[PDB]
């Protein structure tokens, strides 16, 4: 059962369904569930997250590359940062930013809005947990939101390997119709909710193993209204228990082969490999990346 | 000009003035069944210790001052610190205050048995 768990993924009969957009109404709404000590929500919610990519055919090559958006706090630390090198095999590339200044245990950090990073490298995994304090003013009909998504969107789009995986956090309200859509554009997809925030309507949004191309179309509106109706009609308890077997945490180093090819030489059998986990394709060379800095002077 | 900042002796006398330990720092979830070593690649806490990400437990790193050596390189950053359980309530001062034996990896005092 569930509690055991370390979250519930939204079932594929809810994903089916042509709902329509209602307020999300949890039942356990602002309870919170008993950490283990000393334990910080976010080390646990990440642990959940990884636990459950562990169950995942995520392809996991020799100097993995891996970047996390949203990866500070108000604390001025990375703990989920902390969570995923310690998942990651070791030696992986690991990248992270936020807009606030932080201290953290990637490889390179870089601050200000996503939007100010570039890179030419493509990527094995994106992790974002970026949300905006602004989007609980709520005062309107609730619609796809921009910002922060749209960068993610073409992000996944021009910097994700083939074979690669994303976990994007939405909200009921913090959520782009656009990211759904792409959603069918891996060979697998899913919204997770963590164990240890059953009480909240956040979910990750995962895309396991990066096609380039639709193998689905998916209407984000509708994917959406279907979301929160599955989290309104499915309670989940509150649980921590996985958090206390970390026998069996760390992401085993498959050493997927990474290879350039042309996009004339993405084949079926190519598909096949890339939706197995077994291949990632892109470009080998050395990591690269950059914050653009606007300049300006102040004085007169 | 021999002008330095000594943030190390700074944060040693705040706290023998009893002012409380840095917070915050980010502690693991673990087996608790690891090497027991003091600074490693991943978290190897043993039954005794608690993990901690490295970069939330330097000095350095939190106050956002530049690490005393002359490349700047923190031994931390990247990395997970074991922490006695006993000292876990301040894993900053632990880490400022206690050394690793360069032979086992062990913190001297607090699992090093080289010199047993
Ligand atoms: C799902 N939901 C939403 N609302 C209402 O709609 C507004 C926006 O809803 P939301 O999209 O923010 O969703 P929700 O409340 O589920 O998000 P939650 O606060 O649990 O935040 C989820 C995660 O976002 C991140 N986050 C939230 N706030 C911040 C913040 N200020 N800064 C940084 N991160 C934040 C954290 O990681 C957090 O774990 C809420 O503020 C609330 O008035 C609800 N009201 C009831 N009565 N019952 C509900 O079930 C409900
Ligand atoms: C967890 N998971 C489920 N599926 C698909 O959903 C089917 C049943 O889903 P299930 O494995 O959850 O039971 C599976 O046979 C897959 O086709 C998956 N397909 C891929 N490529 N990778 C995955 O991790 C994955
Ligand atoms: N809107 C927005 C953004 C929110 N965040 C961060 O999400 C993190 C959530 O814990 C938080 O630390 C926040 O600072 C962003 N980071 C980069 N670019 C952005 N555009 C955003
Ligand atoms: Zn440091
Ligand atoms: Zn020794």
């Amino acid at each position: 059962s569930q509690a055991w768990q370390p979250g519930v993924a939204m079932p594929n009969l809810y994903k089916m369904q042509r709902m329509l957009l209602e307020k999300c109404d949890l039942q356990n709404y602002g309870d919170s569930a008993t950490l283990p000590k000393g334990i910080m929500m976010n080390v646990a919610k990440y642990t959940q997250l990884c636990q459950y990519l562990n169950t995942l055919t995520l392809a996991v090559p020799y100097n993995m590359r891996v970047i996390h958006f949203g990866a500070g706090s108000d604390k001025g630390v990375a703990p989920g940062t902390a969570v995923l090198r310690q998942w990651l095999p070791t030696g992986t590339l690991l990248v992270d930013s936020d807009l606030n200044d932080f201290v953290s245990d990637a490889d390179s950090t870089l601050i200000g809005d996503c939007a100010t990073v570039h890179t030419a490298n493509k990527w094995d995994l994106i992790i974002s947990d970026m949300y905006d304090p602004k989007t609980k003013n709520v005062t309107k009909e609730n619609d796809s939101k921009e910002g922060f998504f749209t960068y993610i969107c073409g992000f996944i789009q021009q910097k994700l390997a083939l074979g690669g995986s994303v976990a994007i956090k939405i909200t009921e309200h913090s959520w782009n119709a656009d990211l759904y859509k792409l959603m069918g554009h891996f060979a697998w997809w899913t919204a997770f909710v963590t164990n240890v925030n059953a009480s909240s309507s956040e979910a990750f949004l995962i895309g396991c193993n990066y096609l380039g191309k639709p193998r689905e179309q998916i209407d984000g509106y509708v994917m959406h209204a279907n979301y929160i109706f599955w989290r309104n009609t499915n309670p989940i308890q509150l649980s921590s228990y996985s958090l206390f077997d970390m026998s069996k945490f760390p992401l085993k180093l498959r050493g997927t082969a990474v290879m350039s090819l042309k996009e004339g030489q993405i084949n079926d059998m190519i598909l096949s490999l890339l939706s197995k986990g077994r291949l990632i394709i892109r470009e080998n060379n050395r990591v690269v990346i950059s914050s653009d800095v606007l300049v300006n002077n102040e004085n007169l | 000009c021999a002008f330095a900042v000594d943030a190390a002796k700074a944060y040693k006398d705040y706290l023998a003035s009893g002012g409380q330990p840095i917070t915050n720092c980010v502690k693991m979830l673990c087996t608790h069944t690891g090497t027991g070593q003091a600074i490693t690649v991943t978290p190897e806490a043993n039954m005794d210790q608690e993990s901690f990400g490295g970069a939330s437990c330097c000095l350095y790193c939190r106050c956002h001052i530049d690490h005393p050596n002359p490349k700047g390189f923190c031994d931390l950053k990247g990395k997970y610190v074991q922490i006695p359980t006993t000292c876990a309530n301040d894993p900053v001062g632990f880490t400022l205050k206690n050394t690793v034996c360069t032979v086992c990896g062990m913190w001297k005092g607090y699992g090093c048995s080289c010199d047993q």
